């Protein structure tokens, strides 16, 4: 008789969903670690690139 | 004491710089043979528009 | 040295600068505190733009914070970012808004000014190269309206030789939060005409599309959509709190940006954004945010640049790049779209760059527009002014708090007389 | 060394004394016991303790006042709180009946049973006195005890002492708030017989610290604790530039020297700056500049009169703590610059310096941690409206009697009500001569 | 719904005066709210804060809300007294002399039993400080080579929280005769990690008053507790931080085997809740060398970390090496079978921090095991 | 909500007796002057300079 | 080391000064057994103010207990705090009061004032500093009138530097409860005249006005009327015996109370009568003593303060409590009841504080009030003396025990001679 009845919608009143989506990918990736691609890549795109 | 106290300071903010410096000095050596050994096993760091 | 005043009127306005001063703080290195916690001695180049100091190295914010409201004061007070304002500049009164233009402006409202600016004459003698003023507020409603305007006013009369930057939210073509809001933006805008030096009009629905089309989210909140606002008031003041090449201030943005003293109405802009499943597939580089400026799904404010000529574009990068891809860039954005961009200003694009990059992010930029598109904006309100005023509606409550019919005659004539240039400049 | 020597009079005056020597010991370092814990501190070494606390073989730092008071239960509350090991038992002289808020038992009838023993405490005090520096009299214009057993301790301290320092905290009578009837007769009946006697009497007001710590310290339900502690910090203020040292060391005789042009018009008006309250001190700058522009604001002077209305005869500037005296040149030419400063013509040199390097310590209590203080006091002709209004005030009451017959029946003659009001007279007089500019 | 209300203090940098607040929890949603206690008004309004979980709770923790260090000090409201009371228990631990290198795997045991560790610190006992941890066995002829065991060697000693922590953890610890305890084979602590009667595995007391008076002659409230066996100085005394990611996910015990299962050797471990003053001393030589330096010195602060040093006897490999490269996820490409690269991951979730520089070590161990307690 | 009920079935009523004890139902009665109290803050209430940036050297 | 020696006379007297003494022992921490069981320091610090000290702790007061008739003084050894007094200073007489002013004064009530006499100086001398003494008793009856005068006039003339406070109870207009009212008490006002120093009029209708109305009981009792006057009683007499911050004593307030030596008639009273019911409610402080203190609800003479201006007031109150509070709702009664002060007297109001409130209280304020709206009191009793004096009525009886019959002409020339300067001072 007596629990929340509803869809939920998650959301935070605060603004941490516009703090995490205007931070990019690239630097939470480097945040969580250096990033490694190939040697081959990275001579490739040291000569021509 | 009180000219003690500002010298300890001083003290402290010479061991920092020279500290800092030491540091400097073997973070890049220690990325630089990261990357040497990196390229040896096949891989590399990437470096934005490298 | 240089300083700003941030003041803050009505709710909405007190809820967007705490969240600007929370983005200020987050860039700055200032703590929830207040005691500077930052990583490059750079972000403590240029802390008197914004911050004042205090005993301890302590940074309290050179903010005057005023509504007619004692509720959205304690809000702001125990936000996160609350304790580190003055106490004093918590200039509040025990008395209603009640969204109201004249109970903000010929009454109540006007019964706390002297003290509002008893705070601001402190905080701008408390000075040595004040630059200006910027005001946050909503353009319906009270408060931030009604007092406002009366704030704009005294400051102008008092302080005539800095920029007054208005950040201010226009109301919107869907949805209205106040049936009297074309009331209150006529008669705010009548004010804004010949008073501030430049304006931000910062419309809900187009400050939202950009969640949806661009950032892809599914329930933001107020929290979230004045974030993009702070990342705006934080791009424009920029160049004169950190270095960068081919600096530009408030004042130099003004004269590059304001051809005639009249039309200084602008368009904001925040464009390195892209959704969190299309960060990692995106190549962010120059030439795609001078695209993701120039796309009519970014700006903040519902008025169509393929609606009218573009009269000045500004554009303050922030970052690491090169000077000829932004040069070029902004050429070929002339060259591409040179229909809606206009002959008798060669060259209609104002470039500047700066260094560092916003926290999180590796290069950004901040668009400013003035085009004849805020005609749509001034003329839609104009239209829903000329329905709500030919029957009296809504009216008795300015009448008998003290306001008259003439003068708001004179504020539609006004607008009508404003709307004019906008559309012979259109077709010059 | 340089020693003075307090005396406190009456309800006021004894309980300025309490909180003036709890913020005295923990300055010096000094336990409530009686003792120090250990020396080797900049408040404890010598010279800065021996200005009050004198020593003994056991530690003893026992007080250099007088806690002179015509009824008991308020020597009681001292000699029963947390200070009760620290003051000598003679050191606070009770009497055994009120005085009634009557000038008269406070001078002429119950005055001599404790006179003798008062004269012979202060006798000894003075003895185990190397440099007699002055004698800090802290009472009030109301009450009898203040009124009256000060009226006499000026004249005695005269005949005995008369090339001596003595320098009031008066607690004025208010200008509308007041707590009796007779304080317009025991205030013109005490200034009457203490003017030719007192060498400098700074003039404390009570609804002024009222709206002081109503619209500075933020507390809109406070008490006379918080009333004096802030004139404890006022005399912490006077009586330090003697104590530590600093850059302009300013002497208890450079005040009444610099604060007194005239034999009569010896009446400074007092007020202090950092008054804030410790969760608004940290958002404001705080600097030499705001802090003496602080004092010359018309709303924060320590008694309710406005310098709009009259003219600065002297004003002496106390700075304390970790203030340079090149802001304070800075701030004293910017208050002379501006228009509502209007001093008279016959001092363009009118502003006195003392530097101290302490800064001031804070009391477990409202007012905040600061490093940086000025006290300011000034001699100024706008007292004269209060005085006139006290005359005032006299006149109504005294044109048909009233409570004349508890004054007459007690030992005084009807003459002293006409003399004192004549003096009252001639010393508005005097206010108003020293107002006008020269024209000659 | 569902408040956890608690009295929580501050040291204000600024006013040098302790500020007295009052913390409101909803589990809920994760929310934070404090409340001034002098002048009664709103402070940080109820608002999500998910780095504050709900298992840090407990008086005497200095829990980090923005920007702000809070130690906790009393219940107050005395519904979460009745509720998150009784559930949280003090327990003391006295891994003895004997198995004191063993002591990874005991701690292993320990926070596998489902523990709460607070505070940790190994000594040698004194003559009078070993002779106040023996009242309960006194005038029984036994107390002289009781004696020559807890001044034999090292003792690790901590304080260890759950419900029916004393009861649970004696289950844990088996019965006082290891002799007992093998003839019973229960895999206690005793059976699998003893000796004999004399020397069992660990010392612990059997009631509550029992827990609070040798919690007095151990780690005490006036300063003075044992001489925290270092030999500061041995000419290699390089210095780990197990940081409070990895003694709160638990490889604080998997941590120490691997550094003992390495020829290295500790002798110096203190668990001491830090503050950001102390926190930024000690980080304050990363000021501008490493780009991410705020939010890893705030991980420093946020929580319990452990300092421990280690003297350097293992040949040609060094403690520097055997940590690995600074980077988890570097490390794990690299030289798979370092500290950094088996135990942690994000950069900042280092398991791990030795002594970058090789000519200071004793530095860092004179500040963690000296300078601050 | 009194003590002495005059209309309460008693036989015997001394009209004498006020039908209260005290005039008020306050607990504490707390037996402290100020000058006892707000002087009494040095022996307790004492907040120090505690946390000190230890210096690393 | 002062004290008050309490002396009650009449039926009327036994009965408040029981009451009075029921109030101080409960207060101090007396048992009706005598001894000491309380739980604090500060109440027995100056419990000999009121209680002489005797062995075995056993504190007994110092009241002298007086009456004609021997069955209240049973009435008072039997009731609840009976065994607390001395047996020796229940002085009685196996006679009768004879309700006349005559059998008072000029009978064997001058038998008695000899032993009486015998046993107040028996407590004098047994002290070192005497303030002075307090009687109280009715002015409409006998003994308390006729011997009370008496009893005044004979220590006034043993000591005559010592203050007198005589609570006396007047008759009231409502009821008459002896028909020798008016006879009695104009021959008590005339030695009250010059006489004692400080008398309070408390009238008996009021008594009932403020317990049916205030209090909100349906049958008040004697009890009630003798608690409520016994608390103004204690509240006059507070500093002298309980610490605080501006202290005042009797000959304080009577100082500062009258102007002029005739003028010594108050009008008293206490005023935290809230309602229990409504107790747990009220939010007791300090502007609501200053309203429940100063309106013309809560006066215990029956007479309108609203018909006279006031000459002096008093304010004990009793406390921890902030004087802010105090003095600033002291202005603001007296500047917004500026028509109800005689203005040649400024700044007409006492304040004094103690730090310590009665018992079951927090917060408390005694009113001690001499205004000219006490002339109405006499006026009554002026017209209802000449009205039955016209006529010779109930006069043989006075006539006969031995007074003469120009003794009533004088009384009633000195009263209203009392009556000429209290009408003339109230409208300048
Ligand atoms: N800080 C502080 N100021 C006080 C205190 N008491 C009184 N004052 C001021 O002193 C004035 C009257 O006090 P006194 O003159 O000492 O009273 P008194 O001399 O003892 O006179 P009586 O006791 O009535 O004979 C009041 O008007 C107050 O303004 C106090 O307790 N603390
Ligand atoms: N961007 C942004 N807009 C807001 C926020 N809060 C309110 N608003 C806008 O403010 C408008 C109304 O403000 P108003 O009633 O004038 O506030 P008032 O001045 O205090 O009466 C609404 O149309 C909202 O769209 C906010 O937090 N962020
Ligand atoms: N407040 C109060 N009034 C009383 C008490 N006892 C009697 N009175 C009043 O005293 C009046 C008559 O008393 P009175 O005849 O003068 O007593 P007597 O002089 O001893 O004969 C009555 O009108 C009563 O209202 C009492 O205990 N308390």
């Amino acid at each position: 008789r007596f629990n929340l009845y509803g869809v939920p919608t998650p959301h935070t009143n605060d603004g941490r969903n516009m703090a995490k989506t205007l931070h990019w990918l690239h630097e939470l990736q480097m945040k969580r670690g250096a990033k490694i691609e190939s040697k081959r890549a990275d001579d490739f795109k040291e000569k021509f690139q | 004491q009180n000219t003690v106290v500002q010298e300890l300071a001083l003290a402290n903010k010479q061991l920092l710089m020279v500290r800092q410096a030491a540091l400097h000095q073997l973070f890049e050596k220690e990325h630089r043979q990261y990357q040497q050994e990196l390229n040896q096993m096949g891989k590399a760091f990437y470096v934005e528009r490298l | 040295m240089r300083e700003i005043v941030h003041l803050q009127a009505g709710q909405c306005g007190n809820q967007i600068g705490a969240k600007f001063w929370e983005v200020i703080s987050d860039e700055h290195g200032i703590d929830p505190t207040g005691t500077y916690h930052g990583d490059s001695d750079l972000q403590l180049e240029r802390i008197n733009v914004y911050y004042n100091e205090a005993t301890g190295g302590k940074y309290v914010p050179r903010a005057v914070l005023v509504d007619l409201e004692p509720g959205t004061m304690d809000s702001v007070r125990s936000g996160p970012f609350g304790q580190i304002f003055r106490p004093d500049n918590f200039v509040f009164g025990q008395s209603g808004a009640g969204n109201n233009w004249a109970k903000g402006h010929y009454t109540e409202g006007a019964e706390l000014v002297d003290s509002v600016l008893d705070v601001v004459r402190k905080e701008a003698e408390s000075c040595d190269c004040l630059q200006g003023f910027q005001l946050t507020h909503s353009l319906g409603g009270g408060t931030g309206s009604g007092m406002g305007t009366l704030l704009i006013s005294k400051i102008r009369e008092e302080y005539p030789d800095r920029i007054m930057n208005t950040f201010s939210v226009v109301p919107s073509p869907k949805v209205s939060d106040t049936v009297v809001e074309p009331y209150n933006a006529t008669l705010s805008v009548h004010q804004l005409v010949e008073n501030t030096d430049e304006t931000y009009c910062i419309d809900n629905e187009a400050l939202y599309d950009i969640c949806f089309r661009t950032l892809k989210l599914t329930t933001p909140t107020y929290g979230d959509l004045n974030h993009l606002v702070s990342a705006t008031m934080s791009g424009v003041t920029t160049c004169l709190r950190f270095p960068g090449q081919l600096n530009a201030d408030l004042r130099k943005l003004a004269v590059n940006m304001v051809p005639f003293p009249r039309l200084h109405f602008f368009m904001p802009g925040f464009a390195p954004l892209t959704s969190r499943g299309s960060q990692q597939y995106r190549a962010l580089t120059v030439p795609e945010l001078t695209q993701q400026m120039f796309d009519a799904k970014n700006m903040m404010a519902a008025c169509d640049p393929r609606h009218g000529r573009y009269l000045t574009v500004a554009a303050v990068f922030r970052g690491r790049m090169s000077m000829k891809e932004v040069d070029e860039q902004m050429l070929n954005v002339q060259n591409k779209n040179s229909s809606y961009f206009v002959e008798w200003i060669p060259n209609n694009v104002k470039t500047a760059v700066c260094d560092i990059p916003p926290r999180g992010l590796k290069m950004s930029a901040t668009f400013i527009g003035n085009s004849t598109a805020i005609q749509e904006l001034f003329k839609r309100i104009s239209e829903q002014f000329t329905a709500m005023f030919r029957r009296k509606a809504f009216l008795h409550w300015y009448t008998g708090e003290g306001m008259d019919e003439m003068e708001f005659t004179e504020a539609e004539s006004n607008m009508n007389d404003l709307g004019n240039p906008v559309v012979t400049r259109g077709a010059c | 060394q340089r020693e003075c020597i307090s005396v406190h009079v009456g309800q006021a005056g004894v309980q300025i004394g309490n909180a003036c020597w709890e913020l005295y010991c923990l300055e010096h370092g000094i336990q409530p016991d009686g003792q120090m814990p250990s020396d080797k501190t900049i408040g404890g070494g010598d010279d800065s303790f021996n200005t009050f606390f004198s020593e003994t073989g056991a530690g003893k730092h026992v007080p250099r006042a007088v806690f002179v008071d015509l009824e008991p239960t308020v020597i009681d509350e001292v000699r029963t709180g947390t200070y009760r090991q620290l003051f000598h038992p003679e050191q606070l002289i009770t009497g055994k009946e009120d005085a009634a808020n009557n000038y008269a038992r406070g001078h002429y009838t119950i005055g001599k049973e404790l006179i003798d023993l008062v004269l012979d405490r202060i006798r000894k005090l003075a003895d185990q006195c190397t440099g007699l520096q002055g004698f800090l009299i802290f009472h009030s214009f109301g009450g009898g005890t203040g009124s009256g057993f000060t009226s006499l301790l000026m004249e005695r301290l005269s005949v005995d002492y008369g090339k001596k320092s003595k320098l009031e905290f008066s607690i004025y009578p208010a200008p509308q708030v007041s707590t009796a009837v007779v304080e317009p007769y025991n205030s013109i009946l005490t200034t009457h017989t203490t003017l030719e006697h007192s060498d400098c009497a700074f003039m404390v007001d009570n609804e002024a610290i009222y709206d002081i710590c109503r619209r500075n310290l933020d507390i809109e339900r406070p008490t006379y604790t918080n009333l004096n502690r802030l004139i404890s910090q006022i005399v912490s203020s006077i009586t330090a530039s003697l104590r530590f040292d600093g850059a302009l060391n300013v002497d208890l005789t450079e005040f009444q020297t610099n604060l007194v042009p005239y034999p009569r018009i010896h009446f400074p008006l007092a007020t202090y700056a950092p008054v804030i309250s410790a969760e608004k001190a940290y958002h404001e700058q705080l600097s030499v500049a705001e802090i003496t522009n602080a004092c010359f604001e018309p709303a924060n002077q320590m008694v309710k009169c406005d310098p709009r209305h009259g003219k600065y005869m002297a004003c002496c500037l106390l700075y304390r703590g970790d203030v340079v005296p090149k802001d304070v040149n800075a701030a004293i030419a910017a208050i002379k610059t501006k228009r509502s400063i209007q001093f008279v013509d016959w001092c363009p040199t009118g502003f006195k310096v003392g530097i101290n390097y302490q800064p001031p310590t804070v009391v477990p209590g409202d007012l905040a941690k600061v490093q940086r203080a000025v006290c300011m006091l000034s001699n100024t002709t706008a007292i004269a409206e209060a005085w006139a209004r006290l005359d005032h005030k006299f006149d109504l009451m005294y044109a048909k009697r009233a409570f004349v017959h508890w004054y007459v029946g007690e030992g005084m003659e009807e003459g002293e009500f006409s003399e004192a009001r004549e003096d009252m007279a001639a010393l508005e007089k005097d206010y108003e001569e020293v107002g006008m500019d020269s024209v000659e | 719904s569902e408040r956890f209300v608690f009295i929580a203090e501050w040291y204000d940098p600024n006013a040098s005066l302790f500020r007295r607040y009052e913390l409101l929890f909803y589990p809920g949603d994760g929310s934070v709210e404090m409340h001034d206690v002098k002048n009664h008004r709103t402070f940080l309004k109820r608002t999500k804060y998910e780095d504050l979980h709900l298992e840090d709770l407990f008086i005497g923790n200095k829990v980090n809300v923005f920007s702000r260090q809070l130690v906790l000090i009393d219940y107050g409201d005395q519904y979460t007294a009745r509720q998150l009371g009784s559930k949280k228990e003090k327990t003391l631990a006295l891994i003895k002399p004997d198995a004191v290198s063993k002591a990874g795997e005991i701690i292993e045991i320990i926070n596998k039993a489902g523990f709460t560790l607070t505070k940790l610190k190994m000594m040698t006992l004194s003559r009078k400080e070993a002779t106040d941890f023996h009242i309960d066995h006194q005038s029984r002829p036994f107390l002289n080579e009781l004696i020559q065991f807890i001044t034999s060697g090292p003792i690790i000693a901590m304080e260890i929280l759950r419900d029916d922590a004393i009861c649970e953890w004696k289950k844990l610890l088996g019965p006082a005769n290891s002799g007992l305890a093998r003839t019973d084979a229960p895999g206690s602590i005793r059976a699998v990690f003893g000796t004999d009667g004399i020397r069992n595995a660990a010392h612990g007391p059997d009631s509550l008053s029992c827990a609070a008076r040798e919690m007095e002659l151990f780690f005490p409230s006036s300063g003075v507790c044992g001489p925290a066996n270092t030999a500061k100085f041995t000419n290699c005394t390089t210095c780990c931080i197990v940081k409070p990611h990895a003694i709160s996910e638990g490889l604080l015990g998997k941590i120490l085997m691997a550094i003992r299962d390495a020829g290295f050797e500790i002798s110096a471990m203190q668990m001491f809740n830090m503050d950001r003053v102390n926190v930024e001393e000690f980080y304050e030589v990363y000021k501008g060398v490493v780009s991410e330096y705020n939010e890893m010195v705030t991980e420093m602060y946020s929580g319990p970390c452990v300092a421990m040093e280690i003297q350097q006897t293992n040949p040609t490999m060094t403690f520097r090496e055997f940590c690995g490269p600074a980077d988890p996820e570097i490390a794990r490409h690299l030289r798979p079978g370092t500290l950094r690269a088996i135990f942690g991951k994000t950069k900042i979730q280092n398991a791990v921090h030795c002594t970058d520089l090789p000519e200071d070590g004793l530095l860092e161990v004179q500040y963690f095991f000296k300078i601050l307690d | 909500p009194k003590d002495y009920d005059i209309e309460g079935p008693e036989e015997v009523k001394k009209l004498c007796n006020s039908t209260y004890c005290r005039l008020g139902t306050h607990e504490p009665t707390v037996w402290k002057s100020e000058t006892h109290e707000k002087m009494a803050q040095v022996y307790l209430n004492t907040e120090f300079t505690e946390i000190k940036s230890k210096a690393l050297l």
